[PDB]
């Protein structure tokens, strides 16, 4: 429900406390997700200067062009 | 006349000595042919269970008894 503590176990919020550290929104697959990608995760990170970017550990053929990093 | 009767008996020997081809190939092939259809129909059920992340007990099968256990 908040950045510090969330209502879902697979989602964690990395809230920065200083002006020189980044923010991250990490989402880990599970439950209804595919068994192949059961233990993988996708994250959205924000640099201090205000740029958002996406990254994921899933296989390349499962990566769309949006998070092809 | 004793000549017609033996001809009939010989022809009986000719026909009743029919050579039976090995039909077991046909029955075994067709019996296997049915099984692959039965086993292949569960592929979509297993995959849908797999792609949804369900467990072994959570995968409901619409499988029914067949004359061949396979």
């Amino acid at each position: 429900s908040t950045a510090a503590v969330t209502g879902q176990t697979g989602l964690t919020i990395t809230y920065p406390a200083s002006a020189t550290e980044s923010a991250a929104i990490q989402g880990t697959f599970g439950n209804s997700a595919a068994i192949k990608i059961k233990n993988q995760t996708l994250t959205w990170t924000r640099t201090p200067e205000g740029a958002w970017s996406c990254a994921t550990t899933v296989e390349a053929k499962f990566k769309p062009a949006g998070c092809a990093s | 006349t004793l000549i017609e009767l033996m001809i009939v008996v010989a022809i009986i020997g000719i026909l009743a000595a029919i050579a039976i081809p090995q039909y077991q190939n046909y029955i075994a092939k067709s019996q296997v042919s049915r099984v692959m259809s039965e086993t292949g129909s569960l592929k979509t059920v297993i995959e849908t269970c797999i792609l949804d992340g369900k467990t072994a007990a959570n995968c409901e099968l619409g499988w029914t008894n067949s004359n061949l256990l396979g």
